[PDB]
């Protein structure tokens, strides 16, 4: 049968009244706070624990309420903050620039508020992953964990830095009165003009001027920094960096801080035999364009690798071109003899995200964002950038063009904006990436899947009697090698420099010493001039002179292969993986955006093995890509010396 | 952005139905009493709720109505009436006039 909870006054009560209470009604003493059990012939008493006081909000609730709170207020001075954003960018006046005072300090202020609001709220009690998630990243203190005086030193060193290189300015020897800026100056002469005594000028000057300047501010930027770190509990600055990758709470998915040394570490190490032979191939082209400059045995110069860092090797591909008689893949005539437009670009490249799977898209966004010059009156940033203003806005800031780059770019700034629509869902602390080569990913590989041939010819781009030979896929490789595993040493060595320098394992009478010769050795990049230690090479970079983690590039390559390769897999593709397409591939949508709505409310590992299959970043795909690259690479450098001499620099 | 129009973000419990709340009686998430005032844990029942064209379809302004249509004891009125039934001359049928 069935029975239910008896409940009286007194004991007195109970007793005149438990006669007729049946076998199995449960009798609560509301004055003893006793809880018995009718039992044949008795009732036994049921132990209760000690008295648990009724919580209005527990301190679980109360981080959850607060957190909702913010959040509430968040989107509402965010959006703020982001419309004046858009404002300024739009139009460059100095109103603009004064709302960016305000909504800046507005926001900063608020910010603050509320980390301090919540660094009472403790992080251990609460078992809830996402409220945990939003207050570790809502309590992130940063500078402010520092005094006043140190924060705003900090500060302003960092101002100082960011200023220093963008206003950097060199002057020519003879005309002391002209002079010219890194960009577009120094950046273009050292990518098209083949002068070396010009580069090599434009390079040791510029590390001179900004080197020697930037050395004890970046010097000061890197102590303070560590010392910030350790006031936030963190070995080094770049500890502190990697504690965005950094997961915790989720069994079978936490990855340390440490973990992202050592993949890339073993990455960079897989790419190695790839990226040594690729090297090998540019500097056996470079002795056919300079045979009096270079020699095969030793390293590259860091002004002959197309630009100053060697960051893009791209710069180069007309120098280390397999067949120059041969064309590019370029379908410019199609825009030209079509009349195609930037609005028709994002059209298309909407209606190949509906072709993919994935729905379509705001029209706010093209009520309310540019995609062409807007006119000459007023001035607006050409730069590509996608914008997610929050509470639904999703916008997109730039003088697009009608260039493939362009519309990779579209596709790209889409990718930004399918995230940015994906993850909206999640509260406003986990309204964003999960890392920070998340979102930059996804716009890469639709970047990649938009410039396939195959996608042109579904679309029109590419001619129907277009063939594809052996020449074209093999430069086509060595042009995405040189943009993109290019660059993947130089992330690589330039985070790893970073690491171990916030570190402090580099002493400061050493700091070039170091850095000159590891780039010679890890990565066979030789400085053409000497420099001592008065100088600040590594920090002459825009990302390391303003305060930005350089292993996003890194990570977003790392993640893009392997989105792509994985979108390839559900394509159920046959083919070469650079010839790979997602179009008409509802099964690449659809797998992506099941990552892209977790967006930061899950950790990384979850949202990379949603796709790939594995919480690690292996390169299977960045070989597979380019094995046959990697084969014509090997045909090409089976002569041709592999690998670079530390000793040999241009100098000596 | 349009900020004349507010939701009530917080409240002492749930809503009957058909039920209009107007109070704007500040909200005590934590045990200090508000006291007409805003401090610590104390927050205001309603939100200002912001419209804006470039807000997504999610986000956007609807203007949405509900209607409950309930049976008493009074007669049935609101309806659309059949009517129509165009009238026939000079044919035996079954008219209804009104009743």
């Amino acid at each position: 049968g069935s029975s239910g909870v008896r409940l009286w006054a007194t004991r007195q009560a109970m007793l005149g009244q438990v006669h007729e209470v049946p076998e199995g009604w449960l009798i609560f003493v509301a004055e003893q706070e006793e809880l018995y059990v009718r039992v044949q012939n008795g009732f036994r008493k049921v132990q209760l624990e000690a008295r648990t006081p009724l919580p209005r909000s527990t301190i679980e609730e109360q981080a959850k309420t607060f957190l909702d709170k913010f959040n509430h207020e968040a989107e509402d001075l965010f959006y703020q903050s982001s419309l004046a954003s858009w404002n300024y960018n739009t139009n460059i006046t100095e109103e603009n620039v004064q709302n960016m005072n305000n909504a800046g300090d507005k926001w900063s202020a608020f910010l603050k508020e509320q980390s301090t609001l919540a660094q009472m709220y403790p992080l251990q009690e609460i078992q809830n992953l996402t409220v945990k998630l939003q207050l570790q990243a809502l309590q992130q203190n940063g500078s402010s964990v520092l005094s006043e005086d140190k924060s705003k030193r900090l500060n302003t060193i960092l101002n100082t830095m960011s200023t220093i290189y963008s206003t950097g300015k060199v002057c020519n020897p003879d005309n002391p009165q002209e002079c010219l800026l890194l960009e577009p100056g120094l950046n273009e002469i050292m990518a098209n003009s083949l002068d070396y005594n010009e580069r090599l000028w434009a390079w040791e000057s510029w590390r001179s001027e900004v080197g020697k300047q930037l050395r004890p501010l970046y010097e000061e930027y890197v102590v303070l920094k560590n010392e910030m770190a350790r006031a936030n509990h963190y070995e080094d600055y770049g500890d502190y960096w990697r504690g965005d990758y950094e997961v915790n709470g989720v069994d079978g998915y936490d990855y340390s801080r440490g973990q992202l040394i050592e993949d890339v570490e073993h990455t960079f190490e897989e790419i190695k035999p790839l990226y040594e032979h690729l090297h090998a191939y540019v500097r056996a082209k470079l002795m056919n364009a300079y045979p009096s400059y270079i020699s095969p045995i030793g390293c590259l110069p860091a002004h002959l690798l197309g630009d100053m860092w060697g960051r893009f090797w791209t710069n180069l591909y007309s120098l280390t071109v397999p067949f120059g008689q041969k064309p590019n893949i370029d379908v410019t005539d199609a825009m030209v003899d079509q009349a195609w437009d930037a609005q028709r670009i994002f059209k298309e490249a909407e209606k190949f995200f509906v072709s993919v799977g994935l729905p379509n898209m705001t029209q706010g966004f093209w009520e309310n964002s540019m995609l062409t010059d807007p006119g000459n009156v007023q001035k607006a940033v050409c730069h590509p950038t996608a914008w997610d203003l929050g509470k639904g806005d999703f916008r997109i800031l730039m003088c697009t063009k009608v260039t493939m780059d362009d519309f990779l770019t579209a596709h790209h700034e889409m990718g930004h904006i399918q995230y940015d629509m994906a993850y909206a869902a999640q509260p406003f602390l986990l309204r964003n990436g999960a890392n920070e080569g998340f979102h930059e990913a996804v716009g890469e590989i639709m970047s990649l899947s938009a410039a396939t041939p195959k996608h042109l010819k579904s679309i029109g781009l590419l001619s129907p009697d277009f063939q594809e030979d052996n020449e074209t896929e093999i430069n086509f490789l060595l042009k995405q090698a040189l943009t993109i595993v290019g660059t993947l040493p130089f992330t690589y060595m330039l985070e790893k420099w970073r690491w171990m320098v916030f570190k402090g394992e580099i002493p400061k009478d050493q700091w070039m010493k170091k850095w000159w010769e590891m780039k010679r050795e890890i990565v066979g990049v030789v400085e053409p001039v000497p420099h001592d230690e008065t100088y600040c090479d590594p920090a002459s970079l825009f990302h390391v002179s303003n305060d930005y983690s350089f292993i996003r590039y890194y990570t977003r390559t790392l993640y893009q292969f392997q989105f792509q390769e994985a979108l390839c897999q559900a394509a159920k593709h046959e083919g070469p993986l650079h010839k790979c397409d997602i179009s008409n591939s509802t099964e690449a949508g659809q797998k992506l955006f099941n990552m892209l709505r977790l967006g930061k409310s899950e950790p990384w590992t979850l949202a990379l093995e949603n796709v790939v299959g594995a919480k690690n970043m292996n390169v299977r795909p960045l070989l597979n890509y380019f094995e046959p690259l990697f084969t014509w690479l090997k045909d090409q450098n089976k002569n041709s010396f592999v690998g670079w001499s530390t000793d040999w620099s241009p100098y000596a | 952005g349009n900020y004349n129009y507010l939701y009530r973000l917080f409240r002492k419990s749930n809503l009957k139905p058909f039920e209009r709340d107007i109070s704007t009686e500040i909200y005590q998430a934590g045990s200090t009493p508000c006291n007409g005032v805003e401090g610590f844990n104390c927050y205001f029942p309603l939100q200002s709720y912001g419209f804006q064209p470039t807000n997504g379809v999610g986000y956007q302004p609807y203007r949405v109505v509900v209607l409950s249509f309930e049976l008493l004891h009074a007669p049935a009125t609101v309806c659309g009436p059949k009517k129509s039934t165009n009238l026939v001359k000079n044919k035996c049928v079954n008219f209804n006039f009104n009743g």
